[PDB]
């Protein structure tokens, strides 16, 4: 088991991450959904960076969707008023923003982020397979 | 059950000749018709029933039947639909069909019965409205209209 | 027959979807609808669960997986879910990673737990869930809760008196005693005595911070009767109960 | 009989001749029959109530917004999935989000004097949390970013912010007899009803 | 001429329609005047409008803009028939017939796996209908590819699942040509519609005088291809509202903003064009290869993305003389100062890009704490919500002097969800208090227990006849008069059934 | 506190309404009702 | 007298619904009021008002005056599970103990 940083994990194949309670396990998604739509961390990165409709998130209760949604929300509110102040008074958003190359058009891409969070896509299962068939219903074999 | 009983009873329905003009159904071109015509007639200050219907008894024999009509005052738009409209000899008209009566198929038309049952659905106001409403259409339409 | 879906029956007819010759035209609609996807509270998984999500993702490129989870916390197994599945998952996962610090609680809260799970070994008592100690942060080390006056201890364990004990009198008893405890609390709350306090900075102890946990319902009517006895409004969250039973 | 009838037509004028079974009909009858709308009383003059329809703006003098909660509004439903056009878009499609965003412009631009906007900020049963749609997110940002209250006219941008968006939003309480309702000031309920229960003037 | 009025609001169109009808008359008293809507609402909106300034508004036809295309067809071209021969209803029964037939064609196979598993035929129906529609759709807004289809060619970097849509089209023109109904429909008819009006005498007979267009925002690139060549003989007017007064549209190529230099000219005043000439072309306006970028307002560009498309395809008519009336609005209170904002384009957004910027906060606008124009308000259940409206509504009406309850409007994301709140609290309002409403778009249930009653009865041949499912048929008074079961009767039917052990199905045989 | 609930002055909202002549027919509460149809009733003993 | 004022709530509940009648007879007979006079009849209160509010929802949708009284019994029988008709809050005034 190695430790993690946020910023350093590679986004390819599977990964597992595990941690005690109160590890902010909850607390990191955020992170690595702005790292996915920036499409940061260099060789760590995603290949191509990813728009809101095509990150899927998948949460326990109805109601962590709701709260995940909201936080999601507000951080990629913050980080694009960090970026179009180049400064920020949070360490994650600082360290983001040395990672960043060019601040402007990652302010253009949150912005349009920040649009599409009506449709961001944060299931529960129960409610991920709810939509995936009604999405694709011959495959499915659905009515 | 109605196919042969009705083909028969429309022609009759459009043959037959109206008013002194003896005017055939039959005789209008699809140019001199006007079908369904939905209207708006604005009303502006509050229309009061006796401030009314005096000006109507006044000047209208049928309005001598039954009491005065009774509305609350009113302000606005008021609704209809013509039945038909067309235009003979370069005349126009009004033509407004009604159904009803469960209980008879004879004469129970006549010129008595008929006056009759107008003053009885107080159709009187209803005829005066619409000839109101074609009036100021034609008013618009018509470069110099005279009634 | 009348065309009707249900809850189990939804991820059901995915997994089955998937498992048929046609579902694999399926599968490549979803690498391409989401080609990522991150997976929380995935210590507790079912086995048709992760069936599906590694038939979409184990394989082909430029596709990731996230599954986040913590094996010690899977308390769900009565409704389907099964640790050993999650185990599995481990098993067939290359790459595990660690976060290291609690942010959540006190300082004292860490150390208390840290301690009472260290008192034998392997506590969980499956060799593949291994417990490690873990260190508080720095933006908690202030943490403090004082009632009147000096602080109280992080932990705190009520010792019934007496040598047997039936679960009807420690219902009764303890449900009692968290009463009056919970009520001076409160009354040192409206004094400002008793503070929950970061640092300087504190505010007084509201019938809201206190949390009661319990098991099951019975058991929560069993306090709030109680501690409604005593004259302090409470609701119970998981009350399922209907208005026309009343 | 009109509207089954109207069915069977339809499909006779196509020429189908398998035998049908009854349950196909069955259900196709029931959408026939719920399908249709009354609009016919709507500028009548009575105070309108009405969902938001596309391609209907209508210039008022106040315009009130309800049931702005996230994901409530806009409305959702998804593209039929093997469209086509939904893959590669040109200029002139329609597609319900964008009609819905669009309209939400609408009643902005179209209201005259007074624009009220309405969400539910807490569940009322289990005080959990609900949200504003996204648009009226956007629209209190643009507020914030774009005015300040007279009483501090050097603060700091977000300070401010927060502080005109903390004055526009009235959380209104849960229950009607919650007495702040009735103590005098700008919002103040008309309902008598419930004020001698707010003064809590009754006798056990 | 296509004549195209650009407006702030709609109230200046109203009245510029009315100017128009007021010069010019028509000469046949009988001929009603065409004027397009997409609504109903509009439609009475209007005519309430016209009729209070002529003194009467009649004889004015309101189309769809679809339904009066195809209405047009018929009087330019002859062989057409009234109701054309392709249907969102029909073509869903004949494809519930081609289906089966094309079943294992070695190109439909993904379908082969989707139906031949089972049915009673359910899901060949629900099948047919969604794929009617959508070829509904393409016969609109992509009648090129049918053109290809219906060839047997296929289109290039067109998506996958084309391959089973295609020959099922072919398969339905050639279809329904055996089947001998009429060829003709809306994708291949419009073409050769725009083609015999380019080169004709500019009197075609039967075509109506002049035109009008009145609050659609949105219409398919087809029927304005078809509109400008109709252009070269009726007049049609084009009233249309945007927020925007100068062109927050999109621009196709470099070489494609010369054309778009051209200039709006005003009734009012003078000619006028957008801002800043050329360099609010380079700029950062239109930029890269895209579309406009800033888009000045934040709000609008984030909102407007369909008036976008739109006021693109209004500018690309050759043809077509443009007109433009913008009344300026004064900012005082915060409404005025956001609809204006949106008017003139401008970002009044304050970012903080810089700290001697980001300290001082006096630069924003200043906002007086008295203003009721825009407000939010956070309440707890529906219920609880309208009874707060209510509640503002009455105090706005106190607050000013003229203010007509037909003066307000409340909208709801889905009215059926909130209309017993509506109707309870406006309902229960005291009479000093009490103020009327009108709830429109509500679902139109004029009977509610017959419809039931009946579906159930067609439910029969499943039904299980559990007792209470039966006697939830005599609840129906009517039901029960063609049985002549009294009310007072059925009170002992309700004991009988219960006391007398009758619970499971109806006979031994079912 | 003292508390107390603000009152409407002004009627909440005069007549404007739009009708048809069958809005003016409505019905009549008093001594006389308006009805299409005639009350009074005669039977018909011939056979 | 009470046979009267009730035959005028039947009025009230014939023409104008139901909610407008159960708020007549709430503020003539001020238990809205009385309730919350009483101790713990706060919550009580909160039953009252919720149940009032399913019986416009349920109370649209059945045609009938009659029917309704029907409906309800039916509910009393059977609460079932589901999620509408499950108990809200009792007050969110006070802070309250989250068991
Ligand atoms: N990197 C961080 N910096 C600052 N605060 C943090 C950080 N990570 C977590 N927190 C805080 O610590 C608390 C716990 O975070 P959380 O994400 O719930 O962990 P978790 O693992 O999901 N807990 P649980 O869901 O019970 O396992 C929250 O109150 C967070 O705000
Ligand atoms: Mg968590």
């Amino acid at each position: 088991a190695e430790t993690l940083d946020p910023l350093r994990l590679p986004l390819q194949g599977e990964r597992l991450i595990e941690a005690s309670a109160g590890t902010g396990k909850t607390f990191t998604i955020a992170a690595l959904y702005l790292r996915l739509l920036l499409g940061l961390g260099g060789s760590a990165a995603f290949p191509r960076p990813l728009t809101v409709e095509e990150l899927l998130v998948v949460t326990f209760t109805e109601a962590a969707t709701a709260e995940l949604r909201g936080r999601i929300r507000s951080n990629i509110h913050e980080l694009r008023i960090a970026c179009l102040r180049e400064t920020t008074d949070n360490p994650l958003y600082e360290r983001l923003l040395e990672e960043i190359d060019d601040k402007a058009q990652a302010a253009q891409w949150l912005l349009l982020a920040e649009r599409q969070m009506d449709e961001a896509a944060v299931f529960t299962i129960h409610g991920f397979c709810q939509r995936m068939l009604n999405l694709n219903a011959f495959e499915s074999g659905m009515l | 059950q109605w196919e042969p009983v009705l083909t028969e009873w429309i022609t009759a329905v459009l043959q037959a000749p109206l008013n002194e003009t003896g005017v055939s159904l039959s005789q209008l071109s699809a140019r001199n018709k006007q079908v369904e015509m939905e209207f708006y007639l604005p009303i502006s200050e509050p229309l009061i029933a006796s401030q009314l219907d005096t000006l109507i008894r006044q000047f209208d024999p049928l309005s001598a039947g039954c009491p005065p009509l009774e509305f609350m005052q009113v302000r606005g738009m008021l609704k209809g639909f013509i039945d038909l409209v067309f235009r003979h000899e370069g005349r126009y008209y009004l033509l407004a069909y009604k159904s009803n009566w469960l209980g008879e198929d004879s004469s129970a038309y006549t010129q008595q019965a008929m006056a009759a049952a107008m003053q009885a659905h107080r159709y009187d106001l209803q005829y005066q409205l619409y000839t109101l409403a074609l009036h100021r259409y034609l008013r618009h339409r018509i470069a110099d209209y005279d009634y | 027959r009348r065309g009707e879906l249900g809850f189990d029956d939804m991820l059901s007819r995915l997994d089955s979807a998937l498992r048929s010759e046609s579902g694999e035209v399926l599968a490549a609609a979803i690498r391409t609808r989401f080609p990522v996807a991150m997976i929380d509270e995935f210590q507790d998984t079912d086995p048709q669960q992760y069936r599906i999500f590694r038939r979409i993702w184990h394989h082909q490129p430029e596709t990731a997986l996230l599954l986040i989870g913590d094996p010690k916390q899977a308390i769900y197994a009565f409704r389907g879910a099964d640790i050993f599945t999650y185990m599995k998952a481990r098993s067939e996962v290359h790459a595990h990673y660690t976060l290291d610090t609690n942010w959540r609680s006190a300082p004292g809260m860490v150390n208390s737990v840290n301690k009472l799970f260290s008192q034998t070994d392997d506590a969980f008592m499956f060799r593949e869930i291994p417990f490690i100690p873990v260190k508080s942060a720095g933006k908690n080390q202030a943490l403090r809760f004082v009632f009147k006056g000096e602080t109280q201890p992080a932990m705190k364990m009520w010792l019934m008196e007496g040598e047997s004990c039936g679960v009807g009198d420690y219902q009764s008893t303890m449900a009692q005693v968290c009463a009056a405890q919970i009520r001076d609390w409160l009354q040192a709350g409206q004094r400002g005595e008793a503070l929950l306090m970061n640092g300087d900075d504190a505010r007084p102890v509201r019938a809201s911070d206190i949390s009661v946990l319990v098991r099951s319902r019975q058991e929560a009517a069993q306090v709030r009767d109680a501690l409604t006895l005593l004259e302090i409004p409470s609701v119970y969250l998981s009350n399922r109960d209907s208005v026309f039973e009343t | 009989e009109q509207q089954w009838q109207a069915i069977i037509a339809e499909g006779l004028g196509a020429q189908y001749g398998d035998a049908v079974p009854l349950s196909l009909l069955r259900d196709e009858l029931a959408q026939r029959l719920d399908q249709e709308r009354i609009s016919q009383r709507f500028l009548a003059g009575p105070v309108n109530i009405c969902t938001l329809m596309p391609m209907r703006s209508i210039p008022f003098k106040v315009v009130c917004l309800l049931g702005m909660n996230d994901g409530v509004y806009p409305r959702q439903l998804a593209p039929l999935g093997f469209d086509l056009m939904s893959q590669k878009p040109k200029r002139g499609d329609r597609s319900r989000r964008d009609d819905d965003r669009y309209l939400f412009l609408e009643a902005l631009i179209s209201a005259q004097q007074k624009l009220y906007i309405s969400y539910i900020g807490r569940s009322i049963q289990d005080n959990s949390e609900r949200f504003p749609s996204v648009l009226v997110q956007e629209l209190i940002d643009y507020i914030g970013q774009s005015h300040y209250l007279p009483g501090d006219e050097a603060l700091n941008c977000d300070e401010s912010e927060a502080r005109v968006k903390a004055h526009l939003t009235c959380l209104h309480t849960r229950m009607p007899f919650d007495p702040q309702n009735y103590q005098p000031g700008e919002r103040q309920s008309y309902a008598r009803e419930w004020l001698p229960a707010a003064s809590q003037a009754g006798k056990a | 001429m296509l004549r195209v009025y650009h407006s702030n609001r709609l109230d200046v169109l109203e009245a510029l329609m009315e100017f128009i009808v007021e010069r010019e008359r028509l000469d046949d008293p009988f001929e009603p005047e065409m004027i397009l809507v997409q609504s109903t609402g509009m439609a009475q909106w209007l005519q309430m409008t016209l009729s209070q300034k002529f003194g009467i508004a009649a004889n004015i036809d309101f189309p769809l803009p679809a339904s009066f295309i195809w209405d047009m067809f018929v009087r330019v071209l002859p062989e057409i028939p009234k109701e054309s021969a392709f249907n969102k209803q029909s073509m869903s029964w004949k494809l519930m017939t081609l289906l089966p037939q094309l079943l294992e064609r070695e190109d439909f196979t993904l379908l082969r796996h989707y139906l031949t598993d089972d049915s009673d035929k359910r899901k060949l129906f629900q099948l047919s209908s969604k794929a009617a529609d959508l070829f509904d759709q393409y016969l609109v807004y992509r009648p090129d590819w049918l053109a290809q289809w219906e060839t047997g060619h296929l289109v290039e970097g067109l998506g996958e699942a084309q391959a089973w849509q295609a020959p099922l089209w072919k398969a339905l023109v050639e279809y329904t040509h055996q089947l001998g109904q009429p060829r003709w429909h809306r994708a291949n008819l419009y073409q050769r519609f725009i083609e015999t009006l380019e080169s004709a005498t500019t009197c075609p007979p039967g075509l109506p005088s002049r035109v009008f267009i009145c609050g659609i925002s949105a219409l398919p690139p087809v029927y304005l291809q078809a509109l400008q060549a109709l252009g070269k003989h009726i007049e049609i007017h084009l009233l249309f509202t945007n927020p925007c007064r100068y062109y927050w549209g999109d621009i196709k190529d470099p070489a494609y903003l010369a054309k778009l230099l051209t200039r709006q000219r005003r009734h009012s005043f003078e000619d006028r064009e957008l801002p800043l000439f050329r360099d609010s072309e380079n700029a950062g306006q239109l930029f890269n290869s895209d579309g406009e970028q800033d888009v000045g307002n934040p709000l609008l560009a984030s909102w407007g993305k369909l008036g976008r498309d739109y006021i693109y395809l209004l500018s690309d008519l050759e043809s077509s003389q443009e007109l433009d009336a913008f009344v300026d609005v004064t900012p005082d209170n915060l409404l005025h100062n956001i609809q204006s904002d949106i008017l003139e384009l401008e970002n009044r957004a304050v970012a903080g890009v810089n700290i001697e910027e980001f300290s001082r906060s006096d630069n924003k606008r200043p906002l007086d704490p008295l203003d009721s124009s825009i407000t939010f308000h956070v309440c707890h259940s529906p219920q609880r919500e309208v009874e707060v409206l209510h509640d503002r509504l009455l105090a706005m009406l106190e607050e000013d002097p003229t203010l007509t309850p037909r003066d307000i409007i409340v909208m709801v994301a889905d009215i059926d969800s909130y209309s017993p709140f509506i109707q309870a609290v406006f309902g229960s309002a005291p009479a000093d208090r009490y103020l009327p409403y009108a709830i429109s778009d509500r679902r139109a249930r004029q009977s509610h227990p017959v419809l039931e009653a009946f579906i159930s009865l067609l439910s029969l041949p499943d039904s299980r006849f559990v007792s209470e499912d039966v006697l939830a048929l005599l609840d129906v008074p009517v039901l029960a008069a063609r049985f002549d079961i009294t009310e007072e009767g059925l009170r002992y039917l309700r004991q009988w059934v219960n006391e007398s052990g009758i619970r499971w199905g109806i006979d031994d045989d079912n | 506190a003292e508390l107390n609930a603000k009152t409407l002055q002004r009627l909440p909202g005069d007549n404007w309404r739009v009708t048809s002549y069958s809005g003016l027919q409505q019905r009549x509460x008093x001594x006389x009702x308006x009805x299409x149809x005639x009350x009074x009733x005669x039977x018909x003993x011939x056979x | 007298v009470v046979v009267e004022e009730f035959d005028g709530y039947r009025q009230i509940w014939r023409k104008r619904g139901v909610m407008p009648m159960l708020r007549a007879l709430m503020s003539a007979r001020n238990i809205a009021e009385n309730l919350l006079a009483t101790a713990g009849g706060e919550r009580r209160l909160t039953d009252i008002l919720h149940i009032s509010e399913l019986l416009q929802e349920a109370g649209t949708q059945l045609e009938s005056e009659h029917a309704l009284v029907r409906w309800l019994s039916q509910h009393i029988l059977e609460p079932d599970s589901n999620a509408s008709s499950q108990q809200m809050r009792l007050e969110s005034d006070k802070h309250l103990v989250q068991i």
